[PDB]
This record gives structure tokens, sequence and C-alpha cells, in this order.
């Protein structure tokens, strides 16, 4: 019965993360699906279908740092952790030859879906479906 | 019959509290919490010792009092910065 | 004092580390107890 | 904070047009005379740091400089001056290979000719595997300093030289000394990146003005 009720044409923690890049994969899908107007009216103290939008740099850091559990900072590590992301096509670039990630012209978006998000929310125990 | 008295051993465990909600209501639109509500934790102490028949204000009235007072506030407030208040509250 | 902030900033080994006392303070204490030893 | 990036007709004609040779005459005079002393101070005083930098250069820590101001001068000083002529006589002339990364019309190629000729007796990756494979064996002395000033060059930026500049570090023979001004450099460099280059850092900004630098751009386009 077992072997019937699942097709098994699968090729088979599902993606070992550190904190930071979780933090950071968090913050990348909200950048890519929340419109940039409601930035400031929900971390500043003052949809699920549709393809994702783009992001710049300064967003995804100002979000990450907003959520990140006495400021975290930018250090290399971030950074290095933001690379390593963009390395296991988690996030997608706007750019096919000559990779430049320091061209001003090059813009971000996630290449993750909500179901594997989600659990690292879990995970995480970081309370996203209140945010939408 | 029970009219409980208050006595001021435990002043700065109400005054820094209000300062707090004060401070943490400067930016955030929330309750106006003011004087009127400062009196809300004493007159709610007042309720809990005479719950016990006390004559006098103890600092487990206030204690209890400042629990549910700072919890009303923080519960109202944005998802955003509700489980940041959570932990800049964890004295209390 | 300037050497020793440059010194930190730029992560040097030159600089002290902090975990023994330092020479001024420990000469103080030796100081102060020795002029009431005798 | 992070909220201050929340929280947040003229034209440049209305200016007086500044032409290029009068640009020159400002920026050379202020350059030469202004904080003169206390940035020489500044250079003097770092220089202490030049058995420190050998010492991590031998054990085969990459070093990185960065910081605000031009490094050209100081990495040439350094490599000339303290680290090859120390290196052949604590050894027993040195070749040293200086690459421009302000330069955006370097090529790698070219580059890894110079290499393969100063290294390997007689698919650029595929040779640095052979050369990875040769230096096993060697002894564990350096013959080789790599100087790479702008390590975000426009060309240098690209992902196939900095991979090439990666696999280099592998092997001990060779030292590596690099230089970025961008202050998202970090961004380049993934895990396996990091790992191979073997980077510690040091900043070591001084304010120097990057005169050289501004050759290969013309200020007019402003």
């Amino acid at each position: 019965i077992k072997l019937f009720l699942s097709t098994d044409d699968n090729l088979s923690q599902t993606y070992d993360l550190s904190i930071i890049s979780k933090y950071l994969l968090i913050a990348s899908y909200i950048c890519s699906y929340l419109e940039p107007r409601y930035d400031a009216s929900i971390f500043s103290r003052k949809p699920r279908y549709l393809q994702p939008s783009l992001f710049a740099i300064e967003r995804l850091l100002a979000i990450f740092q907003a959520i990140f559990p006495s400021l975290m900072k930018a250090n290399i590590e971030v950074f290095q952790n933001l690379s390593e992301l963009h390395t296991l096509k988690l996030i997608a670039t706007t750019m096919n030859k000559n990779i430049d990630y320091l061209s001003p012209k090059v813009r971000w978006k996630v290449n993750v879906p909500w179901e594997i998000i989600k659990e690292i929310s879990e995970s995480v125990h970081f309370n996203i479906s209140d945010y939408f | 019959k029970i009219y409980p008295k208050l006595h001021q051993m435990d002043m700065d465990k109400v005054s820094r509290v209000y300062a707090d909600l004060r401070r943490e209501s400067i930016s955030t639109g929330s309750f106006p919490i003011t004087v009127r509500h400062l009196e809300s934790i004493l007159r709610i102490a007042e309720s809990f010792a005479k719950m016990r028949l006390s004559e006098f204000v103890s600092s487990y009235d206030l204690d209890r009092a400042i629990k549910v007072v700072v919890d009303s506030f923080v519960d109202a407030q944005k998802v955003s910065v509700r489980r940041q208040l959570r932990r800049s509250f964890a004295i209390y | 004092r300037y050497d020793e902030i440059i010194f930190r900033k730029l992560g040097s080994m030159l600089q002290t580390t902090n975990i023994l006392v330092t020479d001024d303070q420990y000469n103080i204490w030796k100081k102060r107890i020795e002029m009431d030893l005798a | 904070t992070f909220e201050g990036y929340f929280d947040q007709r003229h034209t440049m004609s209305m200016a007086p047009d500044v032409t290029r040779e009068e640009f020159s005459l400002v920026s050379n005079f202020f350059n030469e005379n202004f904080q003169k002393r206390p940035r020489q101070k500044l250079f003097e005083i770092q220089k202490k740091m030049f058995p420190q930098y050998w010492f991590e250069l031998t054990q085969g820590f990459s070093l990185l400089f960065y910081g605000v101001g031009s490094k050209r001068n100081f990495l040439e000083e350094f490599a000339i001056d303290y680290l090859s002529p120390k290196i052949a006589y604590s050894q027993l002339s040195i070749p040293c290979l200086i690459l421009n990364g302000y330069n955006p019309s370097c090529n790698y190629r070219d580059v890894f000719k110079e290499i393969t000729d100063l290294l390997v007796p007689a698919h650029v990756i595929l040779q640095i595997q052979k050369m990875i494979d040769f230096y096993k064996n060697q002894p564990l002395d350096i013959k080789l300093i790599l100087v790479v000033h702008n390590l975000d060059g426009p060309s240098i930026r690209k992902n196939t030289f900095q991979t090439m500049l990666s696999f280099l570090s592998v092997i001990r023979q060779i030292a590596i000394v690099a230089s970025t001004d961008h202050i998202y450099a970090p961004l380049l460099w993934d895990n396996m990146k990091a790992q191979n280059y073997n980077f510690v850092f040091h900043d070591i900004s001084n304010f120097e003005p990057s005169t050289v630098e501004s050759t290969f751009q013309d200020v007019m386009k402003m």
C-alpha cells in the first residue's frame, strides 16, 4: 500500500543554514513580496502566488537588522552568508553574463518558495504569518 | 468595611514602571498613557489588597497591579513591536 | 592615550592584553600597602 | 540606526564650470600641502607592523588592506623595501608581481602568462591544478610575491578573475597581498572563496588621495 500511495518519482532540515543565513532569507522574502510603501509603517517605531519583485541591497540589510534579535550591524560574516545564499541558488540576480555583484545596476530576488520559508520561520520561531 | 491604606515603601517600583510606559508610548500609536493611567496602578493595587481584607498596601499587591497594567499596555501594540516590548519589560 | 588606541584599532599584537593587572595599578597597590607596612 | 533608512529643479550648470587642467591644480596643491605631517607620522607609526606582516605572510595568511584612502604606495613600499629583501636574506632577490586592479584594460590571461613564466618549468584552472600538484613536493619556501591592488577593480570584479585569484592561494610558495576600496567588498567572496583566499583583515585607512586611480575615469562627466 505504501508503495502505491506515493509516486516515488522524487529523487530522494531541508536547507542547512546559519542563523544569519536564515534571517537573511526571511528578510529577503519580505522584500520580494512586500510593497516599499509599508516598510516605514511596519518596521519603524514612528501576493502568495505572484512572481517575486526585485529589491535593493539596503532594503534587505535594513529589514534584516530590524528583524534580527544591541544592534547586529553588518560584518564580514553577514555578507559571506549572503554570497553563500546566492551561490546556493536561493537568491537570484538580474544578470547572466560577467557576474559582478558591485555593479550598481544589479537587483536581487528570491528563488525560495513559501513551503520552505514557512518551515525555516518555524525553526526560527519568527511569526511571518502576522506580517501579511 | 475594608479601606486599605498606602505606604511609600515601593515608590521606585511604580515610578520606574510609569516612566517605562511613557517612554514606550512616546512615538507609537497606543493608549493615551497619562497621570490618570498612573492612578490605575494604585487603585487596582488597593482593590487587590481589599481582597485580602488587609489594612495596608503590600509589595505583592503592587506587583500584581504592575503586572496587570503593563500586560494590558503591551498586548495592544502592533505585532512588530509587541515581540520587542515582550523582552523590554521582562523585569515586570 | 593615542598609541594604544591606534594599536587596538589596527588589531596589532603589540598592544598589551588586559588579563593581568596593569603595571600602574599593581604598583599603586604595592606602594599604598607598603607605605603603611612599616 | 536602521530607522534612519525607513524614515527617508536645480542643475549642475548653475555652478561655475571647472576645466580638467584647473581641476588638477587645486587637487595637487591640497593633496601635497594639507594634512602632510600628521598623515606622514601615521604612516611612519604604521610601518611598525612590518615584522608582524612578514610573520603573517610566512605563516601563509594572506593580507587584505582596506579603509579610506589610497593603499598603492603603502603596499609598494612594504613589498619592495621590507618583504622581498628580508625573505631572500633569511631563507639563504625574490621576484614581485604587481597587478593594477584600477586599470579596466587588464586581462587575466596576460597576468596568467607572467605567472606561468615565473612559476611553471617548461583552461587556466587546468594549469593551476598542475601547479598545485607540482608545488606539493616543493619545499615550503616563498618564491614569488603577488601584490594585487584594488581587488574590487572593474575587470577584476568579475567572478572569473576572482576565481583565478582564489585558486592561486592554495600554493604556500606564493605570497598574496590584496587591497579593496568598496564598502561591500566582502559580498564578492563566499565560503569556498574565503577558504581558498585565507585573508587576515587589516584596516589601514590613511586618507591618502587616489591620484593614480583618478586617471582612468574622467571627472568632466560629473
